[PDB]
Order: structure tokens, then sequence, then C-alpha cells
RNA sequence: AUGUAUAAAAAUAGAGGUAGGCUACUCUCCUGUAUCGUAGAAGAUGGGCGAUGGUUGAUGAAACGGAAGUGUUUUAUUGACUUGUCCAUGAAAUUCCAUGAAUCCAUUGCAUACGACUUUA
RNA sequence: GCCAAGCGCGACGUUGCUUCGGCUCUUCCUAUCAUACCGAAGCAGAAUUCGGUAAGCGUUGGACCCACUAAUAGGGAACGUGAGCUGGGACCGUCGUGAGACGGUUAGUCCUACUGAUGAAG
RNA sequence: CUGCCGAAGUUUCCGGAUAGCAGAAACUCAGAUCAGUUUUAUGAGUAUGUAAAAUGAGAGUUUCUAGUGGGCCAUUUUUGGUAAGCAGAACUGGCGAUGCGGGAUGAACCGAACGUGAGGUUAAGGUGCCGGAAUGUACGCUCAUCAGACGAAAAGGUGUUAGUUCAUCUAGACAGCAGGACGGUGGCCAUGGAAGUCGGAAUCCGCUAAGGAGUGUGUAACAACUCACCUGCCGAAUGAACUAGCCCUGAAAAUGGAUGGCGCUUAAGCGUACUACCCAUACCUCACCGUCUGGGUUAGCUUUGAGAAGCUCAGACGAGUAGGCAGGCGUGGAGGUUUGUGACGAAGCCUUGGGCGUGAGCCUGGGUCGAACAGCCUCUAGU
RNA sequence: GUACGUGAAAUUGCUGAAAGGGAAGCAUUGGAAAUCAGGUCAGCAUCAGUUUUCGGGGGCGGAAAAAGAAUAAGGGAAGGUGGCUGUUUAUAGCCCUUGUUGUAAUACGUCCACUGGGGACUGAGGACUGCGGCUUGCCAAGGAUGCUGACAUAAUGGU
């Protein structure tokens, strides 16, 4: 099927705080 | 989804729905207002075959504040008679050659309401007309877009 | 489809400087609106020249003047990465300087993923004698006895009722 | 261009993916399709690659009657089944209908052995794999998983291309006199201007 | 359904032959836009000329097909048709598209919550 | 701190002493105790030690032990399995200094999986 | 039941007022004033504040009367920071009162804002199949025994591809074969001993084409082998350090599972370019409904079209919570009216009968039924 | 028929019709079957409105395209041909410059109040006014007519 441990495609929470993660990576650049 | 800035700067250019066009006269205070609704709007030098096209498919007039057809020549007499455009030419040079009166033509001309292009847009059509897309000035080709929409 | 053109601008005339310096330059563009727009970023980034100050005095596309003649073209480039700083020689070998350009545009969009605005072209040069080349794919194909077979060939009317020949 | 009412696909040399994409098109447009010899249909990727994701596949079971867990089917015709099978709204009415014209085995058995085998362009492996690139063999993939018919499979068809060897000797044979007998006739140079 | 027309195999960094002695030949490929078939009041009625074939219907067969052989031939007849090449009649106003067993009732206990199961009759 | 490829930091190196808690049970994970096979070591042999593949199969009986044992490996089912199972008050009032007690209200909330059994019907 | 208008979503003072946003009423104003806008000029610090052309729109006030006084999300600036989170403001946005196309699915993403329809064309996203639409064109990259389609970071890989720099190269490039790889010297200490290679300090030398106080194996120690460096045969490119792309690694356990799936490997992956194509309630043209706005309409002209509460022409517009305004449908009873309906069948009821209205509802055929009921104008309410 | 006027719905049985692979109801579009009202439905032509898709011809523009071809000068050479690894058109040729044929062509951009076809949707209004064109009249000029068919013992429109 697709040999991988994990689902590729993550959920939409999960997408939602990558997005949030590259915030911090604006803020520790950034400000921080 | 439009800043309050843009949306009351394409309110005094009149463009006030998607695809419709206006003639403006360029100068300063035109050339930094289109500045601002860059991304919003695009622009170009039409030539004589536009604005002819344009008056005389989708040209309308605006008479008691009503969107009048521009077809009699009386209309633009009776509406324009007092600046010396007598007729449909005469509104086109008026406009084409930018005249004494430009202001009193294009203000009675009703913002035009072009049809969406036939054969589409570029595919990302928000970009600015440099970058690939077709927002933002185009120079001479505002006159291939104007054809698309008549 | 690029094109070569021709810009030629220089500021608006004032009493400071009265005859401006007229600057030009060879750059590739889509249409003459690109053009002038990437000789206006072009003269900004090197005199300082502000676009208001400035005006175009003319814009001119150039043609090939030998398009029916197969040459080798070599390009410098300012490549922008993820440093962002990068300089690169690359030489291709067609008959237009367009079409060098174009396959330089599409090579590093593809090898490096670069965009055409992080890209700048430094220079376009025509590497006439054999011996300049410094790429060996383009000296093999300078070879006088160059013959090869054709690679690549894969060749509505669904369902083919025999099998196809994908040969000679 | 054109359909047939029934159509016999001769799978060998041709892509899993490719083929199934191009016969669930056909079956939706109300066509009736048979493929013959599906243990020979080829996938891009070399075999290990493959066994593991159909060992992959293998693994999919509840903890509450495995018979209610996905059943696996081993046959090459049921592994290009499955490829169809996927590629229609099988849920729906329509693709029901779809499904049931479709017709997969494994080697050319006697009803179509006797009957014209077209194949795809779109999905030989020939015309759309660059040379060098690792591919397998669904019957070597189904042997390998739990495919018990191979060699039956693989004996019955030699038998079957030594009685189509000599249909076709017969055949050509036959083709040679008609072929001397042609020029023969006068009219085909005396008005051979129309093409034929 | 509207011709419900088409059976080599394998290769694709090669094949297939013809003509030869696994080796010397040359030719072909480069898809089916091919080949087969196709004139006739859905296909009428006769007459020639020239084949001496083709297409079949009904019998009588013998050989072949087992992977799902339900079809392939070879035929011995018989009945038709033949457009291979020419002729002569007919056509319409539809006067502008529409189409013998098992079961119950009994019996058994190798079986059994009840059905079922195994027996016997 | 000393260096310190490099881009004032500066990596590796180097100096400096210093309520919870557990029975059964079901599976599953491998981060493997045993069983199978390999690699290394002054591995003579034997008994080992360490490291790989590996979860197929096991991982007890009694009170820090104990003996058996090939071995008595570690964990998950976020309130593991308490709907398999068991063990180890608040407000108000009153008297009140630095201090604690003597109350009135109070307030809880079929269906289907599985196991077998029949079974009409192309 | 339908239609029209339609917020606030919170300041400023003590839960109330003021104001704001929305309407109404009554005024004056079109040689006039406005503006979520931009220029020009002045100064002052690319911005700022003040004043005076562009563009757009008819612009103003007074009374008085509703509803509102939350929040959530996101950008930017900034204030601190902390293993890391984040915390504090400001800012205007989006949601909120709002459907629709796309993103597999979705409060916050991309498009787009809504009467009923016909046609055309698009946005966003897409064109292998599910799935409407190119298994399009052109140029590259990628092979993963856990590809890809969307912090764990410092790095590792004899993985591939482009480059950048520096090196040698017919005085013969590497690589490989044939060799040399010496003499003082076993240089000096050390000990069973170490003769280059137990070890500790030196690290000199003559000869050359070149040979170290030795590159490692070896030896009890030599010896022997080896390379550092040279010589010959051979005949041309070769090496080192970096950059970038893609590929593997750069940990995570506990029924089976996900680029949405099928599948896809000169892609149906990644990057670019170019055409064509697919469809939203969006855009265009048209018809119709409604609302608003503007114009016209009496010697009531033989065009007869004056229910003036009527007729007619034209244009624009259409989501809508709180709130505001208007017009209608239906029921019991009352006054009036219809020369009203009715045992030749009232009312009611039933019905895959018909018709009208956007709707509330109304009319009617057939059946059943058996004594009363309805239209219109007004009144009334236990509607 | 006193379980008694009328006799609704829920619900139940029966018959008829149909549907039914782990929900159902609903909306949209049609098909089938059944059943209702009872002019309908077509084809073409000539026009109007909107629109899409193929062509043809002709202006103008740019390096007044670049090339190119043909034909005269000169220059250079190769990825070196004939010749003899090395050379300079010979028994192949190529590159550069200039002249010429020239006002060359062509591509691309743009324009035509230039032109020929194919397709689809729509037909609002209802004496006459108006703006125009051709010449009282006629007209593609303030919104569709004309010519035929077929079919009503059915098509259409329903339910």
């Amino acid at each position: 099927v697709s040999l991988k441990k994990k689902s590729k495609r993550r959920t939409t929470r999960l997408r939602s705080r990558i997005e949030k993660k590259a915030a911090e990576s604006k803020r520790k650049q950034k400000r921080a | 989804n439009i800043p309050p800035k843009a949306r009351k700067i394409m309110q005094l250019l009149r463009l006030l729905q998607i695809n419709n066009g206006i003639f403006v006269k360029f100068n300063k205070a035109i050339k930094e207002m289109l500045q601002v609704v860059e991304p919003y709007v695009t622009y170009g030098i039409p030539n004589h075959k536009t604005v002819r096209e344009l008056i005389y498919k989708r040209g309308f007039g605006k008479v008691n504040k009503q969107r009048i057809p521009l077809s009699d020549n009386a209309i633009i007499e009776a509406a324009l008679g007092k600046y010396s455009i007598l007729s449909v030419e005469d509104l086109i040079h008026e406009i084409y050659t930018v005249g004494p009166n430009f202001k009193q033509a294009a203000n009675f001309l009703w913002p035009f309401k072009l049809s969406s292009p036939l054969g589409g847009w570029r595919e990302r059509k928000f970009k600015h007309f440099i970058e690939g897309g077709d927002a933002g000035k185009r120079d001479e080709h505002i006159n291939g877009l104007v054809q698309k929409m008549l | 489809a690029l094109k070569e053109y021709q810009v030629v601008g220089r500021k608006v005339p004032t009493e400071h400087e009265p005859v401006p310096k007229l600057f030009r330059m060879r750059l590739f563009a889509p249409n003459e609106s690109v053009a002038k727009s990437r000789y206006w970023y072009f003269l900004k980034m090197i005199n300082k020249v502000k676009k208001a100050t400035g005006e175009i005095v003319a814009i001119n596309e150039i043609s090939e003047p030998k398009p029916l003649k197969a040459k080798v073209f070599g390009i410098w480039i300012r490549y922008d990465s993820r440093s962002g700083t990068h300089n690169m020689y690359k030489e291709f070998r067609d008959t237009t300087r367009v079409g060098a350009v174009e396959a330089m545009y599409a090579d590093m969009a593809a090898r490096h993923r670069a965009r055409f605005r992080s890209i700048r072209i430094l220079k376009v040069v025509e590497v006439e004698k054999k011996e300049d080349v410094r790429r060996n794919y383009v000296k093999q194909l300078l070879n006088p006895h160059l013959k090869f077979p054709l690679p690549h060939r894969r060749t509505k009317k669904v369902f083919a009722p025999h099998r196809p020949s994908t040969f000679y | 261009s054109e359909f047939q009412k029934v159509v016999v696909i001769d799978a060998k040399g041709h892509l899993l993916g490719r083929l199934a994409s191009v016969v669930a098109k056909q079956l939706l447009g109300g066509q009736k399709v048979v493929v013959v010899r599906c243990e020979e249909l080829n996938i891009s990727g070399h075999f290990f690659r493959n066994k593991l994701k159909y060992l992959a596949y293998l693994r999919k079971a509840c903890r509450y009657n495995p018979s209610r867990g996905a059943f696996h089917f081993r046959a090459p015709s049921r592994i290009f089944q499955k490829a169809v099978r996927g590629m229609l709204p099988h849920k729906t009415a329509r693709g029901q209908a779809a499904l049931e014209h479709l017709q997969a085995v494994e080697g050319i058995p006697p009803p179509f052995d006797k009957q014209k085998r077209v194949v795809v362009p779109a999905a030989l492996r020939v015309l759309r794999l660059k040379p060098g690139r690792k591919y397998c063999t669904v019957g070597r993939l189904s042997s390998e998983v739990g495919w018990k018919y191979n060699d039956i499979v693989a004996k019955l068809e030699e038998r079957r291309k030594v009685k189509s060897a000599a249909f076709y000797q017969a055949k050509l044979a036959k083709q040679k006199k008609i072929a001397s007998a042609k020029e023969a006739s006068p009219v085909n140079q005396k008005l051979s201007q129309f093409g034929y």
C-alpha cells in the first residue's frame, strides 16, 4: 500500500500547528 | 476582503464591480491612486479601436441618473451639447484625445460592464502583470484584454 | 517566449545634471513591460537611479542576426540560493541567444529550483572557437563525426491491434 | 477512436495501473472488456519493493472475525481486478454494472484463444518506462505471495502457443497463395491509380 | 444489434521472412487511415455473354478442440443465390425531417437446548 | 579557562575539582531473559562476556530473600482492564486578641459485535 | 404568509446618560458642500502636522425612537523575555447578521458575496481513473528492501547531477605492471632485546633519478614485505577543497489504514515555460417577479388605456440577526348586501381527479354524506 | 342494527402494485408503468439579439523584421575536404564584411466603418409616430416572420 510506518498526510490540527511552528521560527529569528 | 483604503479609492474610480472598466485622465493624483489599488485593478493605455469599440458596444450614458444606452446621437447632444459634443464620434474624440471637457465626458459615461475574458486570464490572476499575473499596469496589453471582454 | 530587448534610459534632466548619462542594457523578458521593469531594477541596484527620477529613452527588440547558424553561448549569472549569493557559468549549444537563455532559465529552475526574479543574467557571450569550450557534453557535440541513435523515442486511437515496433 | 462490443486485451507487457485506468474508463463507457494473460502484467518498481507492498496489503486484518477484514486475493487476475475496482464507483449501481462487464483471467482460455487480442499503447511497458528501470511481473509476484497455479498456467500456455503457431503457419501458407494469385489478376495494375 | 467481420509468437540496444549452407543473402517493418467484405422494390422479375468459382440453407458423415474444450475443419449430396461482364422490365401520391423424488407423521442414537445430524421403514 | 575548521562568537579537542497498588485476564510493541543462528575478544577446551538478526515460542512455585527453572526480559491499552476484580465537605452563623472550636442550611442523576445453531432461494 | 429598510457589535462621563451606528417627522439647501482617497504648497521632525488642485457623490442640519455596549481569529510594530513555550499592548483586518465554487472532509485557507430562469464566459482549483476537463507540448532532476505528491538539524552516505576554486599533465596525466627505495648508521639513550617501525630525545647526513635517523606489517631483535619519494613500459587527461538540487540516514513503540482512494517511476513525483480545456449563486446579454427612483397622464381627443386608489415610460437594485415599516391569508360571532347556495343534497369528510396563488391559502371533479351555508362591505374577538 | 347521525388521524388486518446486499425520509433531472387535461409537435428559410468556432483578402509598423536565395569583391579559417599528422578550395565546402538582386519575401505586432462559412440560445413588445438607408414608395432602420409538414384512434403538458 504505502510501506510507511506513519500516515504521510497529517491531521488538520497537525498542519495548523505547523503554521504555528512556522510562526515560532519567525519569532525566534525576528524578535526572540 | 478589501482594505477600507482601497475600497474608498475604487469607489472614487466608480469600480464598484468586478470586470468594470472606466477611462481616467493620467496625472499625478491618478497615478498614485492607481498605485494603491494596483493589486485590485489592471490598467493600461487604450488605443483608438479599444475606445471606439467600448463606446459603440458597451457605451451607456448617465442621463437623469439613469443608465441610458448610447443608441442615438440626440442622447449625447442633449447631455453634452453644452460642450459641443454632438455625436458618438465627438464623444470618442473627447475621450481619446483627452480634450478640455474630458471630465464631463467621462463622468457622463456609465462605467463599462465588461464580461469575463474569453480565453481566460493567466493561471494566477492576482499577481502583478510583470510577475506573470494580471494585476497592475500592463501598458498596451490592456487592449488585448479588452477585446477578450467585449 | 523570451525576447531580447535593448533598453536605454537615463534620469530626467535637471540643473545639476543637464546631460545625464544614458545607460543601455541587453536583457531578456517576455514583453517590453517586463523588460523595462527589469531594466529599472538593475539600474537602481547599480547606479542608485530612482525610477521616478529616470525615464526610458529607447526600447528595441533585437533579433538573432544568424538564427540559422548553430552556436555555443556562455552565460554568467548571479544565482540566488538558500544563501542567496552564488555565481555560475553555463554553456548551451543552439542557434539563438534567446533559446540559450530560455534553456538557461529552464535548466536553473530544474536543477537548482531558482525563479526568474532570483536569477539575474550578468552577461551572455558567443563562444565561437571550439577550444574555449569548457563543457565536456558541449565538446562531444563539436566532434566532427557526431552520430548517435535517437534516444527517448517512445514512438486517440486506443486499442491498437498489433504491438508497437519501437525500433527501426 | 472506435469501440467493439467485446474487447480482448493481451495484458502481456502492459502496466497494471495504466491498463487498469484505461479499462475502467472503457467499462464506464458501456463496453465489455476481457483481459487475458493477467499473470504477464508488469509493475514499475523492482520485485522486492512490490513484494513488500503486497505484504503490507496482507497485513490489514481485524481482531473480530478476519472474515470481516479485507479479503486479499493472490491471483494475478484478481490483483488486476482490484486495481480496476478502485478506479470505479463500485459502491454505486453504475460502478457495479461497470464491474460486471470486466472479465480478467490468467492465460487465454479456449473461448478467447481463437479471438483477436488488441493491446493498449497507453499502458505498454516499453513505451512508458525508461530502459533500465526495475519492474516486476504480477505472475511472479502472485506465485510468491500464495498463488499456486503458476506452473499449470505456464504449461497450458505453452500448448496454446504451439497450437496458435500451427494455425498461423496454415494461415500464412494460405495468405501466400492469395498473395501469389493477387498479381495474377490484371485489374490490380490496370487501375491501381486509386491507391489500392 | 445495424458488417454485433478479423486468433502466430517473441523482441524492443530488434524481429519477421524469401532465397540459401547453427553461419553466409538480400528484402520487409516505421501500427488497423490495414485486410476481409460492401451495387440489387432489407434488396424485386426475366434474358444473354464468361466463368466452373463464391456464398450459404437442409441432410449424411468422419478427423479435431478439455483451461471455461460448445467450437474448428475436411467433406458426400440436396435446395437456393451469385454483381464476374452486359441487357431488358418493375419502384412512385410515403409528391420536404420523424421510426421420479424430498419432507412431515414414525424409527434409530454413531447426534441432540430447540432445529439440525446419522439410521430404519 | 586554553586552544579553536571557520563564520565578536567559535565546533570537535584540552585544563580545572566536583486516594495508590496489585490479582486475574486479553491481546499487542521490541527497547530480547531464555530458545535458533551469526560477529568480536588471550576465545585452548568447557563455562562466559559483549555486540548483531530475531517477538516464532516461552518467561514458575512459595514467604530483601528462598529454591525450582532453558528463563523467571521490559512495557502499552494517559485516569490498562474499579461497570473483570479487590486491598491501604462547602456556605452561613456563634464564641472567639495574638489561637481554635460548636452548631442552621446544604448535595449528589433496543441495536450490533462474538460464539455456535438452523435456514427460504438463481 | 409575503415584501421593504436594516444595525451595534463601544467610545466618553457617573447600572443610568451622552455620543456613535438605523430610521422617521419637519425644515434649507444645488453660483453647495462633503469624502475611511490621492496630489500641490508651507513649515517642522522616508514619515509627520497645516493649507490649497484631482476624482467621486446633491450636500446639510434640527427635533425623537428603537436596538447595540461582547468576544474569537490573523497581520504588523513594539515591550520583555524562556532550555522551549509565550506573556503585554497598539494596529486595522476576517468571522460574526452570509449562502455559494475550490481546498478529499473542516469556525477561521484560496475565490466569491445570493430574487426566479435561458445562454455565454471566467475566479480559485484543476484535466490518469474515481471526476466535468490534454495518459497535452517543451526542457531538466529523482529510484527510496519505510520515494514523493504537505521540529528531531548539527550532521553522516565508495548515492546521483550540475557548477565554483585550486592543482598536476608528451619534461608522459593518473592507474597498473618492472624495479630502486642506498652509505655513514645498529645516529644518541633505554632493556633479556627494539638493527626505521619495545620505547625516550635527535631528526643529521654523502650519493644521486630518489630513498625517512622511516609509511605500516613483521622480527625475541634483525631479516623479509610495504609506501614516502624516484626510474622504465604504457599513453591524456587527472586529482583536491567547496556550493547547489534531488535521494538514504539524521529514532518510536504498542488491534488494520491511508498524497482521499485506486494506483503512478523517460510520473499520474519535483521545477519551469507554453497552449488548449473543465465550472461558482461570480461576470456579460436576455426574459420574468418584486422594491425603489425619475418622467408622463382630465375642456377626460373615437385608441377608446379616468377602479387618478387608475394607466403608462425609464433606470437601478435584490444575503440579512436585533430592530423598524408595509401589504396580505385564514377562523367564531355582529350589522349591511348578493332578485346569494341548498333534500334535484347544505356543512363536514375522503380522493394516484383538475385548476389558481411567490406564499399564507382558494376554487373545482368523483365518492361518502344528510340540514344548513357562503361571497362582498364594515363590526367584533376566548381568532 | 342500539358496539346505532356524520365518522378524521394515529394505529391494525386483508388484497393489489412495486421496492429491498449493514438505515430511511427528502431535493433535482428524466425513463418506465398507471392515470388526467385533450390544438400539439416538428423541419427549413429570411431577419433581430447574445454568443462561440473556422477561414480568406488587404493596410501599417520593426534593423522600413532578422534571415535567406541569387550574384560580384575582400577577409578568415576550421569540427581540415580533395589532396600531402600537418595545410587554406583544389576533385567537398564553411565562417566574416561589403555590393547587388530590392522598394525581396516571410514571421510577429497592429488595423480594416474588408470579407466568406459552421453551431447554439433567445423572439420581450403589439395601429401609427423616432433615428437612419435606398430612392411616393422600399429597407436587416424604436424586440419574428414566412413557407410547409406530420399528428391527434398521440404528441405535448401534467400527476
